[PDB]
């Protein structure tokens, strides 16, 4: 997703719907590859022990100065007439410099963002309308001229601007847990397996006490746990290895 | 629907597009003073031209909100510079032949 | 899509009766040797089904309500049934569930459905190069709001039209459950002509599909084929039932199979 050549404008931002995977947040942590990296209602540590549902992870290029704006119940013109993050966000942000990339020499004009708005941009929506930004009564007619204005203004990229203003390309994930069952979850353990010896062993949703013993016995391929006349389960299929 | 809207709605689309024209004209000069070159003489022409026309095309749209319905200091200020039409206020040869003078004095 | 079969003719939905159908493995506990009481969605013994059958006189493809669960035995030869289409409006008004098989995969999408009088797929040209292969798709125009995508491993099918009596038997048993969609799946041969066999039968778990959607309806999504009312079909059948609340006392034998089932 971070990985990706090219990235939407700050009001082209594409938005990437993730399900039915499992989820590992250590690496983007340790890889020191983020230039800032904060989340809102959630710890990073939590993350690998909380299973959700859908996760959005937005994609666009803003300025430096351009990210202390993105938070909830924030302002600014890229908060307000471009992108903002409503209160309840519970999810992550994270940017890093993309100046020895998007930005090249002779400034590179392909991102854009929207200057002008009739009014504040309701929380998670994205409106790619070009319609001349009318600022007083004067009719405008897709004309440019007084007191009418072309909303979407290029991003000035170039290796020689000031670390500031270098672009940092952000990647906003939105937590959100619905009605739906969930699916996404954090990593694994799947430590080493020991037999013949009184243990406490939890495979997968079951746990208990006793002796792992490989007998003779074949359980059909669907089926992962035995069980007796009493409802015990006396033997177990290593969730991993067969 | 009052002009301090329309004027800080002019004032804030003037800043970004003064800004990149501004940032190249001086980067055109940069070039030309740490390194002498026909290609960098002729950017600071087209640079400072470009950014010198600028200006005088702002000028002539910021001539239409007047200050006097404008409450707000830090937005007469902005426009207290932009009002100012340069030499255009002057005679078309004394518009030219000033730039001969400046020149061939210089 | 919005036009009939010429051919169909519109006959009474005959009913046949159903032994031992509906037996099929609850969970995946391991259990042998024992005799288990369990109480779920079941077809009763000795009940009564529906008749169906898909050819170019009688050409059955009727909406039908899903209720709680529902019980499928099809007698397919040249494999007309492609899959099923559940859903509560079986339209964009809702989310409604489709399964296709193209004779290559089997795809699985819950989405918002353009719905027509008459889906299917359709297979067109075959005279030299007898072909037999995906071609027409009728189901639906477009689609969009897909909630859930699923694809089977690849396989080869064969829709070359077959005569004589009928060689495969397929039984399937669809749930819905906590939003969790269940699928418990058979496929034996056998000889038959019409009705079905006498014997029992084992249903085994096939896909576990979280749709998280309500399914007050259902329709067969059957394959036709001409070398939209100039269709044709070969002969197949398939029958539909509703399953109850039943207990069931089931035998297991030293592998863990059922050896039989009675209704208590």
């Amino acid at each position: 997703v971070f990985n990706a050549t090219r990235f939407a404008s700050v009001y082209a931002w594409n938005r990437k719907r993730i399900s039915n995977c499992v989820a590992d947040y250590s690496v983007l942590y340790n890889s020191a590859s983020f230039s800032t990296f904060k989340c809102y209602g959630v710890s990073p540590t939590k993350l690998n022990d909380l299973c959700f549902t859908n996760v959005y992870a937005d994609s666009f290029v803003i300025r430096g100065d351009e990210v202390r704006q993105i938070a909830p119940g924030q302002t600014g013109k890229i908060a307000d007439y471009n992108y903002k993050l409503p209160d309840d966000f519970t999810g992550c942000v994270i940017a890093w410099n993309s100046n020895n990339l998007d930005s090249k020499v002779g400034g590179n004009y392909n991102y854009r963002y929207r200057l002008f708005r009739k009014s504040n941009l309701k929380p998670f929506e994205r409106d790619i309308s070009t319609e001349i930004y009318q600022a007083g009564s004067t009719p405008c007619n897709g004309v440019q001229g007084f007191n009418c204005y072309f909303p979407l203004q290029s991003y000035g990229f170039q290796p020689t601007n000031g670390v500031g203003y270098q672009p940092y390309r952000v990647v906003v994930l939105s937590f959100e847990l619905l009605h739906a069952p969930a699916t996404v979850c954090g990593p694994k353990k799947s430590t080493n397996l020991v037999k013949n010896k009184c243990v406490n062993f939890n495979f997968n949703g079951l746990t208990g006490t006793g002796v792992l013993t490989e007998s003779n016995k074949k359980f059909l391929p669907f089926q992962q746990f035995g069980r007796d006349i009493a409802d015990t389960t006396d033997a177990v299929r290593d969730p991993q290895t067969l | 629907s009052t002009i301090e809207e329309q004027a800080k709605t002019f004032l804030d689309k003037f800043n970004h597009e003064a800004e990149d024209l501004f940032y190249q004209s001086s980067l055109a000069s940069w070039n030309y003073n740490t390194n002498i070159t026909e290609e960098n003489v002729q950017n600071m022409n087209n640079a400072g031209d470009k950014w010198s026309a600028f200006l005088k095309e702002q000028s002539t749209l910021a001539q239409m909100y007047p200050l006097q319905e404008i409450q707000n200091l830090t937005v007469k200020l902005q426009l207290q510079a932009l009002q100012q039409n340069g030499s255009s206020v002057l005679s078309e040869d004394k518009s030219k032949r000033l730039n001969t003078i400046l020149n061939t004095m210089s | 899509q919005c036009v009939n079969l010429t051919t169909r003719t519109q006959l009474p939905p005959a009913y046949t009766n159903s032994f031992t159908r509906g037996v099929y493995y609850p969970d995946k506990v391991f259990r042998s040797s024992v005799l288990h009481s369990t109480q779920d969605l079941f077809l009763p013994f000795f009940s009564n089904v529906t008749w169906f059958h898909a050819i170019h006189k009688r050409f059955d493809n009727p909406v039908l309500p899903f209720n709680d669960g529902v019980y499928f035995a099809s007698t397919e030869k040249s494999n007309i049934i492609r899959g099923w289409i559940f859903g509560t409006t079986l339209d964009s008004k809702t989310q409604s569930l489709l399964i296709v098989n193209n004779a290559t995969n089997v795809v699985i999408k819950v989405c918002e459905f353009q719905f027509c009088n008459d889906p299917f797929l359709d297979v067109y040209y075959h005279k030299n190069n007898k072909s037999w292969m995906k071609s027409e798709f009728r189901v639906y125009s477009s689609a969009n709001n897909c909630t859930f995508e699923y694809v089977s491993q690849p396989f080869l099918m064969d829709l070359e039209g077959k005569q004589g009596n009928f060689k495969n038997l397929r039984e399937f048993v669809f749930k819905n459950i906590d939003g969790y969609f269940k699928i418990y799946s058979k496929h034996t041969p056998i000889n038959l002509v019409r009705d079905l066999p006498q014997g029992f039968s084992a249903l085994e778990p096939l896909v576990d599909l979280p749709i998280g959607i309500n399914i007050t309806r259902f329709q067969t999504l059957l394959a036709l084929h001409r070398s939209s009312s100039g269709w044709t079909a070969g002969a197949a059948a398939y029958y539909v039932g509703y399953l109850q609340p039943r207990t069931f006392l089931l035998k297991y034998n030293e592998n863990g199979t059922i050896t039989d089932a009675v209704d208590c």
